């Protein structure tokens, strides 16, 4: 639905980018996502990342491709990358891509933003 | 008994949800779980999403054949493609593995449908087309 | 974009069919009358095709196509049953031939006032094909 | 098998009211049919109310069993009155010319009203 489908929303707090989904994340809407996180990287010097998906309605492999994808972006500056109020359906594929062993897991946002010595 | 349903579509990333969303459509009347609808979902997306990415690269002009055929509370679901193809089958079979990794591809598709699905059998010539076949 | 969709001619389908069609469509941004002109429309051709073309045997397979293009819905409906003897009497307001089943007769009426296009051709144990377009 | 259309059905003396909720069309339409055709072989029906207030959709196999019911109701001398028809509705109604041979009301008072039950 041109964003639709998917709902994007940013913000920077400090050197941290806070990323909340709401819909569904697949090919083609992962691809938006990557095209406007990548555009933020560029334009400020970001070190943290948190993804917010609990508004998430769906995810397919898609979503790992681009959750890895900024974690390698994340991983250079010396970075870390939270994801919160994940779904089971979101867990569970966290488990299989064994993304688990590489972005960290929490409750809600403020316990990304703690993970991240912010809050 | 059987009912079955048959859709095809041009290889464009803005039907994919609207083919899975389909697909889930048809399949509701085995009163499944939303946790088996899920699971059948992500299984269409990864199929339909290998089609256009790795068969057509990215190119509409091809087509996605799914194929949804019902009986004695079987769900028997094939994906079609008549783009280029698996040369290595059986390497592909091998987790984590990707042509794509400047498109950031992780290698997954497979291991998640797999894991969903009963039964997931791939048949494939080069240059002819790709056949998933997915039971559950 | 285009798009394709078969499955039995069972009335169970028909909804699915239809809901699924105005999904399609929906990508051109109508009103919520002109997708209920398109699922009307939808269902009023899927619907000849079931009790027409095949009397009610799920065995038979309803065939739709939905080609959009330049703003424009080119909708197809094709089965492969019974065929019609005489068209230019089908096309005729009020005209069926299922009067034991209830049917009005009001089914080509409606599509040629929801679209602004009905062409129907048939021959008779081929089966049928009707094309409209919005 | 019946949630893509519900159905109301209430008996006020010799009137029966039909509500509906839903879609109507071949499928829903001739469910309809059967517990409506049902109900009068059981009970003497001279007039029927057709309240398509909460109904979603309707296609020719809307007018069918309408048309059919309203036959049914033609032969003892009654009356059929559909109310709280929408505009999608009222216009298939224009079309089949369906309102020749049915009267229309705001809704359900005014229905009964019409049939002298109120
Ligand atoms: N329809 C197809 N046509 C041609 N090659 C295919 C097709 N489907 C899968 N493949 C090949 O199988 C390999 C693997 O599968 P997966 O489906 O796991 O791949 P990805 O697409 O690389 O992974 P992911 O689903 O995580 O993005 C792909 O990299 C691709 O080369
Ligand atoms: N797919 C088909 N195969 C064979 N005959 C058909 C088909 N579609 C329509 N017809 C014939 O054309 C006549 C026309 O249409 P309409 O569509 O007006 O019919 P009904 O189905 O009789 O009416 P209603 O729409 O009120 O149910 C029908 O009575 C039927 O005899
Ligand atoms: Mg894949
Ligand atoms: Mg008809």
């Amino acid at each position: 639905g041109s964003h639709m489908s998917l709902a994007i929303d940013l913000e920077v707090k400090q050197d941290v980018l806070i990323v909340r989904l709401s819909g569904e994340l697949d090919h083609h809407t992962a691809e938006e996502l990557r095209e406007q996180v990548t555009d933020v990287l560029e334009n400020r010097a970001i070190r943290h990342i948190v993804l917010n998906l609990g508004q998430l309605t769906f995810m397919d492999a898609s979503g790992l491709g681009v959750i890895l994808g900024r974690y390698k972006q994340i991983k250079n500056v010396g970075g870390q990358m939270v994801v919160c109020a994940v779904s089971p359906a979101v867990k569970r594929l966290f488990d299989m891509s064994g993304l688990f062993k590489i972005i960290r897991v929490e409750a809600d946002e403020q316990f990304a933003l703690q993970a991240l010595g912010v809050a | 008994m059987r009912n079955e349903m048959h859709l095809q579509f041009s290889a464009r990333s803005e039907n994919e949800s609207f083919a899975r969303v389909t697909v889930a459509a048809f399949v509701a009347q085995l009163d499944p779980t939303m946790d088996e609808l899920t699971e059948i979902k992500t299984v269409v997306s990864e199929a339909v999403t290998n089609a256009i990415i790795h068969g057509y690269n990215n190119d509409p002009n091809g087509i996605v054949s799914i194929s949804v055929i019902i009986e004695d509370g079987v769900v028997h679901l094939t994906v079609r493609d008549e783009g280029v193809g698996i040369p290595d089958i059986e390497e592909a079979r091998q987790p984590l593995f990707t042509t794509k990794p400047e498109l950031e591809r992780s290698g997954m598709g497979f291991t998640i449908m797999e894991n969903f699905m009963d039964e997931v059998i791939v048949e494939s010539e080069v240059n002819k087309g790709t056949t998933v076949y997915l039971k559950k």
